[PDB]
């Protein structure tokens, strides 16, 4: 297959994405959830890990690490400590609102994903670290978890399989850094959401010091559908090493901002013009697209014409796939103001632990606040570039990377607009 | 730790008193500022014995090797968990 | 906006705070979610519970959470100053949180911030004199396709216009509760000009299930 997109409704994993059907247990079982879950649990951890490895599922959180290879890090005998699946439901990325839709509208799909994934990794329980701002979504998920306990689907003898498995929901308290997996682990442990240094990876030392896999809501909730439909079904979509379906959040300057499930390697132009109603003012009104939420560098209209929305084609477009959160910016956008607001986000959402982010993200925000007004000189552009390169790769977690990358994308694609901003400041203020 | 690499020979500190005019530190010890540098202990001992100086030798105190593990900050059942970070 | 505490007569370690007994049963349920020997893991919910009982956190809720969980009080102060939901000052009864990050700023959240400011007569960070509304300006609330949106105490109010948020503030002042959803024609997150997807009925249990299962 060479062309991708135009995903059929029979191949959707997240049916009832839009809240048009019953999210509760009767509606979930009438859509295929909790079907033959006992037969999945009784085929063992190795079969489930083989299905997830065969499916080509990569991490839907945004880095795209191979999910079966990641979950097989727990496939090892116990050493006295319990094992834990932890579901990352924080979702603090600007642009990204898909895990809210999974929790709010398909909650039993997430609970069955917790059960299947925790059986695959031998986990004792699931801690769903949900964002504290998602209060109605958290109570929604708790009603579904009560329905799953009262039906015997989780808990003591989950689905009649002889495997005991709890599902806990921990609410956040307003920190974007608490979606980073080790900072999330520290937030569950009752501390400041500061990321741990890796190694130890959480499969060695995770939550409470136990073996732990932190996995996104989307990569957890697709796993029962992967175990039922088969890994060869899920690997039949998208390009190679880019398998499956993906939730896309097209927001910003489109006619119809929406969340939509779509095949993996869909063109960005096809996605925007088909599901979002196109850019406001036509496709010729397009200035830039942040392809995968705030941490990915922007790409201009010349790149957006032919680019595919998977991991590898956006890496070749020197950006990232990320959370697949498409932020569309038309020609009327002050793009320096938008990227500087994004850097303002990253200094308000920075836990202050390590020196390059704690100091340099604030210093990049001050430089970007002067670049919006033009109150600068062009030698400070490359300077800012070097400042971003002194944050990238030198920090504890990738929030420093995710703050350096929008600066780098803005400089790389819009240096002349920065320069004409500064020179018109210089000619009307001197 | 770069100032802990070489051996030093100093002498016993003698009397420092107050200058009556200015309050300055007056001394009558010529050897009060004499600090000699040696690569080994035996070179310093040979130099002190060669010059008739009665000496006392303190052995080099190296810091013993520590067992450092960042994962020990987050143990399951040990007291070495950090309460904050 | 400060991260030190100074004792005031309305915020001091002798300010009266104590949980209700139903809140103690809720705290016992929270503590039972975590392994034995890791009761400190209940710092973030229980302290948030202390914010749901009181509306905000004086430094007796922090000290009570430190006392009943047997954690040092500094380790509760770290949590209360780290996380942006813990109100360490008394906020109004309706805590309006306007998202002004880039996906909401592109869809004109500044017009709604200005509409709330000229409706309530306050600015960002201030509280109305009848203690009903606190207007602050927050980061991405995770409702980006429903931009522009606000949050009022638990609830998202989405796809807003200035007229819609004026209507929401009017029925908050009138004692009623508004409906937490998009104020445009759509329901949650679908395309506004009709469904571009999921128009077929869902297939049901057993569809596409592979052999050997
Ligand atoms: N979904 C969201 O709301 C957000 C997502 N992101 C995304 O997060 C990504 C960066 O996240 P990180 O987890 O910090 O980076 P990533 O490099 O480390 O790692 C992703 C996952 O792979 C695992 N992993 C990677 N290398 C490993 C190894 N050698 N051994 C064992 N496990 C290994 C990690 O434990 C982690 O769970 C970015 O691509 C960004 O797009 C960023 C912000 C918000
Ligand atoms: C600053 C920062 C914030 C993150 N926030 C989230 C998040 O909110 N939700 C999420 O699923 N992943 C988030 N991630 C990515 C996680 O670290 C981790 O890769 C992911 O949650 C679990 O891996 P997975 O993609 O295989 O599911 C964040 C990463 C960083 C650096
Ligand atoms: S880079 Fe920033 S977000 Fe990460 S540990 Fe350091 S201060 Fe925290
Ligand atoms: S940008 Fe305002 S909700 Fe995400």
């Amino acid at each position: 297959k060479t062309s991708f997109g135009s995903l059929k409704d029979e191949d959707r994993i997240f049916t009832n994405l839009y809240g048009r059907h019953d999210w509760r247990l009767k509606g979930a079982q009438s859509r295929g959830d909790w079907y033959k879950t006992k037969e999945i649990l009784l085929k063992g951890p190795d079969w489930i890990l083989g299905e997830v490895k065969t499916s080509g599922l990569r991490g839907r959180g945004g880095a795209g690490f191979p999910t079966g290879l990641k979950w097989s890090f727990m496939n090892k005998p116990s050493d006295g400590r319990p094992k834990y699946l932890v579901v990352n439901a924080d979702e603090g990325e600007p642009g990204t609102c898909k895990d809210r839709e999974i929790i709010r509208h398909d909650p039993h799909k997430l609970v069955e994903g917790c059960l299947v994934g925790g059986r695959a990794m031998g986990a004792r329980a699931a801690y769903i670290y949900i964002r504290g701002e998602f209060y109605n979504e958290a109570s929604n998920l708790q009603v579904a978890i009560r329905e799953a306990y009262e039906a015997g689907l989780i808990g003591k003898n989950a689905c009649g399989s002889g495997y005991d498995f709890d599902v806990f929901v921990v609410r956040g308290a307003g920190a974007y850094i608490c979606g980073e997996e080790t900072a999330l682990i520290e937030s569950i442990e009752g501390k400041q959401g500061k990321p741990r240094l890796k190694p130890p990876f959480p499969a060695d030392v995770g939550v409470f010091g136990c073996p732990t896999t932190v996995a996104n809501v989307e990569t957890v909730a697709v796993s029962p559908t992967i175990c039922r439909r088969g890994g060869a079904w899920f690997a039949s979509f998208g390009r190679e090493r880019n398998s499956g379906t993906k939730l896309f959040n097209i927001s910003g300057h489109v006619n119809n901002p929406c969340t939509v499930e779509e095949e993996m390697s869909v063109p960005l132009k096809e996605l925007i013009e088909k599901h979002a109603g196109g850019v406001t003012g036509g496709w010729d009104n397009l200035l830039a697209v942040i392809p995968g939420g705030s941490s990915t560098p922007l790409i201009p209209k010349s790149v957006c014409e032919t680019v595919l929305m998977d991991f590898d084609a956006l890496i070749q477009a020197q950006t990232g796939l990320g959370t697949a959160a498409v932020i569309v910016m038309d020609r009327s956008t002050d793009i320096v103001k938008a990227i500087a607001r994004l850097i303002e986000f990253y200094k308000h959402e920075s836990c202050g632990q390590c020196t390059p982010c704690r100091e340099g993200v604030d210093w990049m925000n001050k430089v970007m606040a002067r670049f919006v007004r033009g109150d600068a000189r062009p030698a400070e552009i490359d300077s800012l570039w070097e400042i971003s390169k002194q944050i990238e790769g030198h920090t504890i977690c990738a929030l420093g990377d995710g703050a350096a990358w929008p600066v780098q994308g803005l400089i790389r694609h819009f240096r002349p607009e920065l320069e004409e901003r500064m020179q018109r400041f210089a000619q009307q203020h001197q | 730790v770069n100032n802990t690499k070489k051996w030093k020979m100093e002498f016993d500190t003698r009397e420092r008193w107050e200058n009556p005019l200015m309050g300055w530190a007056s001394t009558a010890d010529p050897l009060s500022n004499l600090v000699l540098t040696f690569s080994t202990k035996e070179d310093a001992i040979a130099f002190a014995e060669k010059n008739g100086w009665s000496y006392d030798v303190e052995e080099r105190k190296v810091p013993k090797p520590k067992s450092k593990s960042y994962g020990a900050n987050f143990s399951w059942n040990k007291r070495t968990r950090v309460s904050t970070k | 906006a400060l991260f030190v505490h100074r004792d005031t007569p309305k915020n001091n370690p002798e300010t009266p705070f104590d949980f209700t007994p139903e809140n103690y049963k809720r705290i016992e349920a929270i503590v039972k979610n975590y392994p034995e020997g890791h009761k400190a893991a209940a710092v973030l919910p229980v302290l948030d519970l202390a914010q749901r009982q009181n509306g905000w956190l004086p430094i007796s809720a922090m000290n009570k959470v430190a006392e009943i969980l047997q954690v040092p009080p500094m380790r509760v102060y770290e949590v209360a100053t780290f996380y942006t939901m813990y109100n360490r000052k008394p906020v109004g009864k309706y805590h309006i949180q306007v998202c002004t990050t880039t996906p909401c700023m592109l869809r004109n959240s500044d017009s709604i911030l200005e509409a709330i400011q000229k409706k309530l007569g306050i600015k960002v960070g201030e509280t109305t004199p009848d203690k009903l509304f606190t207007l602050i300006e927050v980061e991405c609330l995770g409702a980006c396709v429903n931009a522009p949106m606000v949050q009022i105490n638990d609830n998202y109010y989405e796809d807003l216009t200035p007229k819609d948020i004026e209507e929401i503030i009017d029925e908050l002042k009138a004692g009623k509760i508004p409906k937490p959803g998009p104020r445009s024609g759509r329901f949650s997150c679908e395309p506004a000009g009709g469904l571009t997807s999921l128009t077929e009925p869902p297939k049901g249990p057993g569809f596409g299930v592979q052999a050997g299962l």
